[PDB]
């Protein structure tokens, strides 16, 4: 019974939060991915002059 | 090309030498995995000690005929076995303890555990040493109560010899491979040396088979 | 015959590639097998030279005669020393399994291989500077052979026969007899295949390596004050030598099949290597 | 952690001696060991080096042939056996520990040293100034210069700054020209480039007076160059 | 009694609330994004010296030194640039399942079947690495551990719980409960204010480090979640499980965002990691090889085969130059 009340209170806590739309989150994720594209040595490899691993 | 990186390389080489020596020393040891159910009787097997605060794993270290044995007991985990059993893939052998004095169908759950362990995807080559404990108590039990309580389909009479043989053969037939692994069975006796001698013989046989596989003779 | 050449080259190359692609977990017998495969592929590479020699004549020269004789002697002695080493290894790992488990020597395989190669080098160094493309004898056909006198010839031939047949045969017989006895005493399922493979290996060795050596021995004793020789005797000796060397070459091409592909570990390793080709 | 030396004293020319250095409080087997000598009223001079496990041994030119450095790890002792002691070997000898891996600080600890008195090209480090008069609370700059650039292809500049207080063994301040040692006050700083290097003290106290030495660790002869004195 | 009805009603309300804010999908929005090419990565270094299965590894914050834990009781710390073994630490218990590297680099962490998290001090005046702390109190095996600020450490255990420990004292500052199965992995947010933990009940949970509550739970997997990692932004994460999926969830939307399944793959997933920009998702499988996924389009962009056994650990440097993968054949490979 105590675990039931704990679960129900946890469910209320989780249901009391506010959510943004999926489109906004997707746009933010895409914006972050495109804004740091040049600083990714796995997407765009750096020239071998400045590559510490040979 | 190097100024004091040469000393770093020398230190790395010394570390490699130490690692190689430690690895050889560890590889010159026999490792066994002790397993069983509750009230199985692991105490009478681990009592053959001849050499911690953590309740996560127990390491029993001993020696016999100059051979070095380390036995791992993992009975204090109470988690899903599939989560941590793969850590013991390369153990030389499993030592499965089964109590003959059981009734809440304890023998049924012991058989289920044995079937699960034997047919595991990791223990497809490690041998199993079966220890049937409490033979005298089982003799008194069968003198009092029939064996049909656990196995109603038993056809033989009620004596220690044939009942023990039936249980042993049923446990042996619980194996589903019979071609790449062997099951060595012993009835634990009061003598402290016979059990260790049986373990030594089984380990020697396992080592011989492993060397046969290594040398290309199998 | 070219079929034998192709099969020997293919088998030895495959064995060497499989054992060399992943140079790990080669305890002792895999390393010995790798060295044996190298010697075997050297024999298979050398064989068509003498093949075309027997086809028409030794119209090749003298320096390549010398180098071919040297390389052939080196690899031929290696092919027997490594077989004896493999038999000794298998004897140690089975008869003394629990004894060698406790204190198994760490680097007794690579040092043994180098010692075998060095002993073979000192064994077959003073030979190649002692043969040439000999002139026309009573056989009216030049041959890449020896020229130094008869007593030295028979001394060298007897020493080569002994060290090269007797020692490998004695070591193999003792080791495999003890292995068979131990396997007979033991119980299980792998022991049956173990005895079958051991018997097959011993039979193959005693059936292939012996004929040429017993024909060499009868040639030696004939040239040591024995039975008179006529045209028929010499012709029979030569045709026997040809047939026995054919048997030896076929054993050379057969060794990788009998020593590598019959083991489950090697097959699994080679499949694993193939899957990532 | 301490290194205690013994075996000094007065020796006739052409004799022989054996200096001992007993180490306690650290893993002696994991540290390379140097013998570094200082002549009376003169700069420090490198003498000998033995690695960990005695794999490699290096000697200075002036002592090569007649000196021998060795170590015994079970007893945690370092030996320097020297024969044919000429009149130029009278000095004070120091036992220095140094461990080499990525990001380590070699030459971090120095022994007390022992005095031995005897009766009767590669690379140079230059410190132009020999003594400056300074007042507490002000900043000081000490400059060092090398014949060959100390920068390496891996980006490391092998320059070390040591401080020797009056009557005490030298104490490491800076390693690799830009790294502060363990326990050295923040006010010390080090910088430079290639050939010219500087050490800066922001707000000195009475404990910073003494002799400052620069040292190279690029080529193993390991020259020092006379230090700069700071007093008042 | 009837409180199960209220719990089911609240669950239905949560599901409806999640549905009401699901107007579009990330795949539809990213359909216009130009795809990345065939990501070709080559092995630069191979680190040898482990004689057993390598179970965990972790990069240093300087992107040069990395710790590697193996089942032979070894905690080798390597310099990746020159493949030099900087340190070799022997463990009292050889059954290790996790290892961590402190952000400052002065400490390392270890743990496994002994239910103890050992903290080793790397920078001592004696010249040797000695164990400085032996945090104990977890009942099950330790599955993960992550340093916060060289004095606080978060450890997830196999007894369906997590804990936050103060190292200098040795006692659990906080305890996180709420999972049903064993917690198999965790990852810290870039600001180290929240952390996600994935458990064997096919659920992930977001915990607040301070005051120790569970903010939101995420479901969608059909098997045990073995790996988890945060997005570089910090507002999303990815979870790999035994159903051969690399599901990516978003914190703010409180919904599943994208699945990364493929018909060819049928195995479980051991490790999951992102790139510096978050455009790539690297996942280790039981097919003995790693897969690279376009994080925005769920399209495979490369394979990192070259391991002879199951790839158990995988990580990317903070500067993002290299990727370290360790497998059960006792080898670590750096890819670039
Ligand atoms: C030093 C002696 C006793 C034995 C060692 C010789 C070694 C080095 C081998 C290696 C290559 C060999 C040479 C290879 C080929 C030829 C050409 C031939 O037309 C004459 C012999 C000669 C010149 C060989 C002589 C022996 C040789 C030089
Ligand atoms: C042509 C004649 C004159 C030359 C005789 C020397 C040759 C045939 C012999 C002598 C030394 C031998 C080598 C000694 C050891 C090794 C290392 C092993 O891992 C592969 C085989 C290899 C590389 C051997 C190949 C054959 C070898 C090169
Ligand atoms: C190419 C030919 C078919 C034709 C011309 C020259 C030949 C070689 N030779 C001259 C007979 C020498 C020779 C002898 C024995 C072996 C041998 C090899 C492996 C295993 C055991 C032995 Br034993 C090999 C070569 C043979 C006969």
């Amino acid at each position: 019974i105590a675990q039931a009340r704990k679960l129900v209170e946890q469910l209320k806590m989780e249901a009391n939060i506010d959510r943004i739309k999926v489109s906004k989150a997707a746009a933010d994720l895409m914006a972050y991915c495109e804004a740091h594209a040049k600083e990714d040595p796995l997407l765009t490899p750096v020239p071998a002059s400045e590559n510490p691993f040979r | 090309l190097s100024a004091e990186d040469k000393a770093a390389v020398e230190r790395s080489k010394m570390i490699d030498r130490n690692l190689r020596e430690d690895g050889e020393k560890a590889a010159r040891e026999v490792k066994l995995l002790l397993l069983g159910a509750g009230e199985s009787g692991k105490s009478t097997i681990v009592k053959q000690m001849k050499i911690v605060k953590t309740t996560g794993i127990v390491e029993t270290h001993f020696t016999f005929k100059d051979l070095h044995f380390k036995m791992f007991d993992v009975g204090a985990q109470r988690s899903e076995r599939k989560k941590w059993i793969h850590c013991f893939e390369g153990v030389t052998a499993i030592i499965f303890c089964v109590a003959l004095s059981d009734e809440m169908n304890r023998m049924h759950e012991s058989m289920k555990l044995f079937d699960s362990i034997c047919n595991n995807k990791w223990f497809t080559d490690t041998s199993i040493i079966l220890f049937l404990n409490k033979k005298d108590l089982f003799e008194e039990k069968i003198k009092k109560s029939p064996l049909t309580i656990c196995y109603p389909e038993y056809a033989g009479s009620n004596t220690y010899e044939e009942a023990a043989a039936y249980i042993q053969c049923q446990f042996e037939d619980l194996n589903k491979r019979k071609d790449t692994k062997e099951i060595y069975t012993h009835f634990t006796c009061s003598t402290d040396t016979k059990n260790v001698q049986f373990v030594f013989d089984a380990v020697t046989d396992v080592i011989i088979k492993n060397n046969l596989k290594d040398c290309g003779l199998f | 015959y070219s079929l034998l050449f192709l099969l020997g080259l293919l088998g030895n190359g495959a064995v060497a590639a499989v054992l060399l692609s992943r140079r790990t977990a080669l305890s002792s017998t895999d390393t010995f097998l790798l060295h044996l495969a190298v010697a075997d592929t050297l024999l298979v590479l050398t064989l068509p030279l003498w093949a075309v020699d027997a086809a028409v004549q030794w119209v090749f020269g003298s320096g390549l005669c010398k180098v071919a004789g040297a390389l052939f002697n080196i690899n031929f002695y290696a092919g027997a020393l490594l077989l004896a080493c493999i038999s000794f290894d298998r004897y140690l790992n089975i008869v003394h399994a629990t004894q060698l488990y406790r204190r198994g020597p760490p680097a007794r395989v690579t040092l043994t291989c180098l010692a075998v190669w060095g002993l073979c080098l000192l064994f077959a160094l003073p030979d190649f500077i002692f043969l040439s493309a000999h002139h026309d004898e009573r056989l009216n056909a030049t041959h890449c052979q020896y020229n130094f006198p008869q007593v030295g010839r028979t001394a060298l031939r007897v020493l080569q026969l002994v060290a090269g047949f007797l020692l490998p045969l004695l070591v193999m017989a003792y080791c495999y007899a003890h292995i068979l006895a131990v396997l007979l005493v033991s119980r299980g399922q792998r022991r049956l295949r173990a005895m079958r493979l051991v018997v097959v290996v011993v039979v193959a060795f005693a059936l292939c390596w012996t004929p040429y050596h017993l024909v060499v021995l009868v040639d030696i004793l004939m040239d040591l004050g024995a039975l008179a020789r006529n045209c028929g005797r010499e012709s029979r000796v030569d045709v026997a030598k040809s047939v026995t060397s054919g048997l030896g070459y076929m054993h050379c091409c057969l060794n990788p099949l009998l020593y590598a592909f019959v083991g489950v570990k090697f097959r699994e390793r080679m499949w694993m290597l193939l899957l990532r080709l | 952690v301490q290194l205690v030396e013994s075996g000094g004293g007065l020796v006739q020319p052409g004799g022989s001696r054996k200096l001992s250095c007993s180490a306690s409080g650290f893993a002696f087997s994991s540290f390379g060991m140097h013998w570094v000598r200082q002549a009376p009223e003169k700069g420090l001079e490198w003498v000998a080096y033995i690695s960990s496990g005695s794999g490699t041994i290096y000697y200075a030119d002036t002592v090569k042939g007649r000196f021998t450095i060795s170590r015994d790890d079970p007893k945690n002792t370092l030996f320097l056996q020297m024969t044919s002691l000429r009149s130029e070997d009278t000095a004070m000898y120091y036992c220095v520990r140094s461990i080499y891996y990525y990001g380590s600080s070699p030459f971090d600890f120095w022994g007390q040293g022992t005095t031995l008195t005897v009766s009767s090209s590669d690379i140079v480090m230059t410190q132009a100034t020999s003594s400056v008069p300074v007042t507490p609370g002000e900043s000081v700059s000490i400059s060092c210069r090398s014949s060959k650039s100390l920068l390496h292809s891996n980006g490391n500049t092998y320059l070390y700054w040591f401080l020797q207080r009056p009557g005490q063994s030298p104490q490491l301040l800076i390693y690799r020209m830009s790294n502060l040692a363990s326990g050295v006050p923040d006010r010390f700083s080090g910088s430079g480039s290639g050939t010219a290097f500087t050490l800066t003290i922001s707000r000195l106290e009475a404990e910073d007076v003494g002799v400052y030495y620069c040292m190279q660790h690029l080529e193993y002869p390991l020259t020092f160059g006379a230090g700069t004195k700071l007093e008042l | 009694d009837q409180l199960r009805q209220e719990a089911e009603q609240l669950k239905n309300q949560i599901r409806d609330a999640r549905k009401a804010c699901a107007d579009a999908t990330l795949s539809q929005i990213t359909n216009n994004i130009d795809p990345v090419g065939r990501i070709q990565m080559r092995t630069r270094r191979t680190l040898r010296g482990h004689l057993a299965k390598i179970y965990a590894m972790h990069w240093g914050t300087d992107s040069r030194l990395l710790v590697s834990a193996s089942q032979d009781g070894k905690l080798i710390i390597w310099d990746s640039y020159t493949t030099n073994k900087v340190h070799a630490i022997p463990l009292r218990s050889s059954w290790v399942m996790t290892c961590a590297y402190a952000p400052s680099g002065n400490y390392v962490a270890c743990g496994g079947l002994d239910n103890i998290c050992s903290i080793y001090n790397l920078k001592t005046r004696e010249g040797n690495v000695r164990v400085s702390r032996e945090l104990a109190g977890h009942t099950g095996y330790l599955s993960c551990c992550r340093f916060l600020d060289d004095n606080q450490i978060v450890t997830s255990s196999g007894d369906t719980t997590c804990a936050l420990w103060d190292i200098e004292t040795g006692q659990q500052t906080t305890t996180f409960t709420g999972h049903t199965g064993d917690v198999m992995s965790l990852s810290l947010a870039p600001d180290t204010r929240l952390f996600v933990s994935g458990a064997c009940d096919a659920s992930a949970k977001l915990w607040d480090v301070r005051e120790g509550m569970c903010r939101q739970t995420f479901t969608g997997h059909e098997s045990d979640i073995n790996a988890i990692c945060f997005f570089p932004n910090g507002n999303a994460f990815a979870t790999g499980s035994d159903d051969a999926t690399c599901r990516l969830f978003d914190l703010r939307a409180d919904q599943e965002l994208m699945t990364y399944s493929h018909d060819n793959i049928i195995c479980g997933i051991t490790s999951v990691s992102f790139s510096k920009s978050g455009r790539l998702l690297l996942a280790g499988y039981d097919d003995f090889n790693c897969n690279v996924w376009d994080a925005l389009k769920a399209d495979r962009a490369g394979v990192l085969a070259g391991h002879d056994n199951r790839v158990s650990c995988l990580g990317v440097t903070d500067d993002g130059m290299a990727v370290a993968t360790g497998s059960w054949d006792s080898f670590l490979k750096i890819w670039n």
